[PDB]
RNA sequence: ACGGAAGGGCACCACCAGGAGUGGAGCCUGCGGCUUAAUUUGACCAACACGGGGAAACUCACCAGGUCCAGACACAAUAAGGAUUGACAGAUUGAGAGCUCUUUCUUGAUUUUGUGGGUGGUGGUGCAUGGCCGUUCUUAGUUGGUGGAGUGAUUUGUCUGCUUAAUUGCGAUAACGAACGAGACCUUAACCUACUAAAUAGUGGUGCUAGCAUUUGCUGGUUAUCCACUUCUUAGAGGGACUAUCGGUUUCAAGCCGAUGGAAGUUUGAGGCAAUAACAGGUCUGUGAUGCCCUUAGACGUUCUGGGCCGCACGCGCGCUACACUGACGGAGCCAGCGAGUCUAACCUUGGCCGAGAGGUCUUGGUAAUCUUGUGAAACUCCGUCGUGCUGGGGAUAGAGCAUUGUAAUUAUUGCUCUUCAACGAGGAAUUCCUAGUAAGCGCAAGUCAUCAGCUUGCGUUGAUUACGUCCCUGCCCUUUGUACACACC
């Protein structure tokens, strides 16, 4: 029921909504970039230039 | 499309913890029980 | 033949980094001076290795299990090479 | 047994958390099946007794009087 | 008896010091700056002044973080300014100024360091101002 | 008395220079040793992302910054004084390892 | 490390926001403070009214303690939630923001909601708010109306400074309903940063 | 709103003067078409290296097949001496899959069968929606209160003139006083021998100390070996520019033009933020955002194997590599900056050793201003070989072998070695971007990433020519004007 899911985009997964696809995995965030752009200000990510 | 008829109105061997409910089936030398 | 002549000690690189057992009970389960039963796999990534030669595999490419005879010359290479998986286009 | 100890567990500590993986075999807390854990607390929803939040796929449930 | 020169990214600190006119870049002396073309920007600071001058001054530079040109730019304004403030700190006010004059009459950013700084590259095409070739059809 | 170092690390920069120099002048107060509060450079976690959720549009960027300073400030006391020196900086986000 | 560690700590707080918004929303949720001391790491549930938030004599401050300790595995003790009545809750975007989408959800009309919290905004010292609603206002063509009373500035530093906006998403029988509350605090009573405008200039004589 | 209408201003997504080119070649990549079992799909200035879309599996949504329910919960009939669960060995099956069968064991009200009723859906609808983003629109524009003008839609304020980057101001004045946008602001890049402070940054004077030279010098070494300092470096608090001063020009002024001084005189350079109205712009394939519709147990849920997304008469867009001597190739010289990196663990890897290389192996440092790393980058420079010929330019196509990543490299993942050595001799009509540390050339780090850059986001190295204008082309803003336009000249 199970084959290996060890690497690749099938291994993770956006942290918020589980989307295997624009994943940012800088920093070890793990959250897509488009729920990143949601929530970037309550992490602590600002604009300055 | 398992149907698992009815099995109607009613041995030992290793791995004791089998209790006394193990009985085997004899098609031709199966000696494996249910639970294994 | 092969390059001079398990067989893998002579074999290039890509066969050697990677190091159906029913392809023998299909072989001689058969009367001879014919070709075995075909054995169908999907495991197109499997190495021809000089143990199944003479056997006959059905491949699957996706679809429509392709018949194909082994040959001494198919060594060293892989089941899928056999089974094309795409439709000639006619351009 | 199978569900003994997940209302076990629920009764004794409280509340649950569990993460929304259905193949993962081993619950953090509760030596079960997460999907045993999940399909447990998802018969004891509104049916009653238990209120569900899922808060970045992590299922918290709690109890209800 | 410190100064500093830059260019782009380029700084050469320089320590000029009581001695018998001993000019080193890195180690090596200045004849040994190697450009091979602009080894001559690097005598600008000294030939403008006085060829010799010195048998007081010694100047020992260290120049990084630039490229070739930058570092030879970075050095020349370097010494320069090294001896424009030995001779202030040290020798007299009228002397500093007096060749302060030759230096800035001539300048090539002897004294002052060029403010131009690379312009941070903006998206939707390479380089700061360079856009990406557009196409309509 | 033991040798430690405080490092100090947040995105704040006011309560991390507050907290330093509450540091400081609890060293000052009782006139200890202590080699300057030494300022680690800001760490900016830059992150460049696509506006658009799709793939329409003009393709514009766009950076998102987190600043994380750092400080570290060592110096000589003793086991009082150390542990209310780090019972004294509990600033909200400021993150404080000492060690010895 | 350190940069990971203060990156993990931030999408901590954002775990912590979305949980607590999406559970305490009856409560009138307005927004965590997360404070790690030596001993403990501490929570602070800022809400309008912090009486449901506790529960029957703690029962659900000390529910919702024990479901954070163990979605976050942390260790019994280690982390303890409060919650703090939030001070001129009029001025808070979130809390505004969820106060109208529970009067748009439990039934009435979106002029008089929109106006309500606006005016109630602007009496409670703010110097400008702006409620807009867009979406199937109407039948089938989702219009979008704005409510403004005060003023309002838009473009800079000061938008960050003093702006709150808050962004709900409301669920009737017809589409999805979008509320946005920017509130715009008086910079005199700021009590922290700059306490005026960067273009206004006072003289004394 | 539009005008092949007029006045004024503007803009290298316009031109002029030019630079680099693109269009021509080979290849890469996306799109269409064709093909296919499927070649998933959205998008047509403001689609086409875009969906962070560099897809072997996964991703996946497509195709050929095979499992499972992860169908809550409520009612009845199977059932409380058995509703149902699982099964090793063979048939069947790619499958070591109890799928189904040959088959008789095993478990235990946890589920089966009808009924509702749920749940899931990268199913549909972006022309039902939220949110976001893009664009109109890089411009300077927008709005109300009270008053004035109109029967009224509306108008004035919001303007003749001058000025500004600016609805920026001087002013003018049936308007007055205001709000937004502009500006102000914030971030960053320039300087500061000023303060604070630094074996996680550095520099000197002594120590210890190899070399060369010996009146004591030069360059080197001394990661717990000594002291002193903060020029370089770092980052806190601040300073600094405000067009300052001086001339000239300014309708009276707002301003403008030069020179000096200055680190910096264009809004100091670059950004971030950024109004009112909108579009049937894109996104239901980011979302456990979602209404409605469809599907829901031979599923459009989900998972497994295999294939496809890459498939090739052709056309198009973004690009990489070139056509060579301002060069290729060999040695030698040996200069960055922005960054990233593993404690449940395999990340960035120095050093030694083996290998021709790719790489392998034994250690090591680093959770990081500490180590990788001074990222000893490339263009570049020096000295030689080549000698203008498709040449030693160019490296497509292909053959053979060696490895690395991966469960799995076949339709070559990529790297390495040898061999083959295509077009291409500077590109038609057309057409793009750009004004100073910029264009262009050059590489580097990060993102995606197990592996894979010809992509992007940034970074630095080398560093021009030309212009300091204009409204001719393409457009934009304001005013006047005409309209038979209002879906607004498509
Ligand atoms: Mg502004
Ligand atoms: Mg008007
Ligand atoms: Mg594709
Ligand atoms: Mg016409
Ligand atoms: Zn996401
Ligand atoms: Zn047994």
């Amino acid at each position: 029921f199970s084959h290996p899911r060890r690497y690749g985009k099938g291994s993770r997964q956006c942290r918020v909504c589980s989307s295997h696809t624009g994943l940012i995995r800088k920093y070890g965030l793990n959250i897509c970039r488009q729920c990143f752009r949601e929530k970037a200000n309550d992490i602590g990510f600002n604009k300055f230039r | 499309k398992h149907k698992k008829v009815k099995l109607a109105v009613l041995r030992e061997c290793s791995n004791p913890t089998c209790g006394a409910g193990v009985f085997l089936a004899n098609h031709k030398d199966r000696l494996y029980c249910g639970k294994c | 033949s092969y390059r001079g002549v398990d067989f893998v000690k002579l074999a290039p690189a890509r066969v050697r980094r990677r190091f159906m057992k029913k392809l023998r009970a299909a072989k001689l389960a058969a009367p001879e001076n014919e070709k075995p039963a075909p054995v169908r796999t999907h495991m197109r990534n499997m190495i021809i290795v000089p143990e199944m030669i003479g056997s006959v595999v059905g491949i699957y490419n996706g679809k429509a299990f392709n018949q194909v005879e082994i040959r001494p010359e198919m060594l060293g290479h892989y089941l899928g090479e056999f089974s094309i998986t795409y439709t000639p286009v006619r351009h | 047994e199978d569900r003994n100890k997940i209302h076990q567990y629920l009764f004794q500590e409280g509340v649950v958390v569990a993460k929304k993986d259905f193949n993962q075999a081993k619950h953090e807390e509760i030596d079960t099946k997460n999907l045993y854990v999940i399909k447990a607390l998802q018969s004891l929803t509104s049916k009653g007794y238990v209120k569900t939040q899922f808060s970045w796929q992590y299922y918290y449930y709690t109890l209800t009087e | 008896v410190q100064t500093f020169g830059k260019k782009k990214s380029a700084t050469a600190v320089a320590h000029v010091k009581a001695g018998k006119g001993l000019i080193k870049v890195n180690g090596s002396p200045i004849t040994l700056v190697e450009p091979e073309i602009l080894r001559f920007k690097v005598y600008e600071p000294l030939l403008l002044v006085g060829l010799d001058k010195f048998s007081n001054i010694d100047i020992r530079v260290r120049v990084t973080g630039g490229g070739h040109v930058s570092q030879v730019y970075a050095i020349r304004q370097a010494i320069a300014k090294g001896l424009v403030a030995y001779h202030q700190k040290y020798v007299d006010e009228q002397s500093k100024n007096e060749l302060k004059k030759a230096f800035t009459s001539y300048d090539r950013t002897l004294l002052i360091a060029d403010s131009r700084r690379p312009e941070p590259k903006k998206f939707g095409g390479k380089g700061a101002r360079s856009r990406f070739q557009k196409s309509y059809r | 008395i033991i040798k430690i170092r405080i490092t100090l690390t947040s995105t704040k920069v006011k309560q991390l220079e507050n907290v330093s120099s509450n540091i400081v002048k609890n060293a000052e107060q009782h006139n200890l040793v202590k080699k300057g509060p030494v300022r680690l450079p800001t760490k900016v976690l830059k992150i460049s992302t696509r506006k658009t959720p799709n793939g329409e549009g003009s393709k514009t960027w766009e950076t998102y910054e987190m600043r994380i300073h750092k400080r570290y400030i060592d110096l000589e006391a003793p086991v009082q004084i150390v542990k209310r020196i780090t019972q004294i900086t509990i600033e909200p986000g400021v993150d404080v390892e000492v060690v010895v | 490390s350190k940069k990971r560690k203060l990156v993990a700590d931030g999408v901590f707080y954002a775990e912590l926001n979305e949980f607590f918004t999406r559970e305490l929303a009856e409560e009138g949720y307005s927004g965590v403070e997360v404070r790690v001391t030596p001993t403990k790491t501490e929570v602070i549930i800022r809400a309008t009214r912090t009486q449901d938030v506790l529960g029957e004599n703690g029962r659900r401050i000390n529910e919702l303690t024990l479901l954070v300790q163990k979605r976050f595995k942390y260790a019994p003790g280690t982390i303890v939630l409060y919650a703090e009545r939030v001070q001129d809750r009029g001025l808070s975007a979130v809390a505004q923001a969820e106060s109208m989408k529970f009067k748009l959800l439990n039934g009435l009309a979106i002029r008089r909601a929109a106006y309500g919290v606006v005016r109630y905004v602007m009496e409670s010292g703010a110097k400008g708010c702006e409620v807009v609603v867009s979406g199937k206002l109407r039948a089938a063509r989702a219009k979008a109306m704005k409510f403004a009373d005060g003023f309002l500035i838009h473009s800079g530093q000061p938008v960050n400074d003093f702006i709150d906006t808050a962004t709900r998403h409301v669920l009737m029988r017809q589409g999805v309903l979008g509320i946005k509350v920017k509130i715009m605090r008086d910079p005199a009573k700021s009590r922290t940063g700059p306490k005026a405008l960067p273009d206004a200039v006072t003289i004394i004589e």
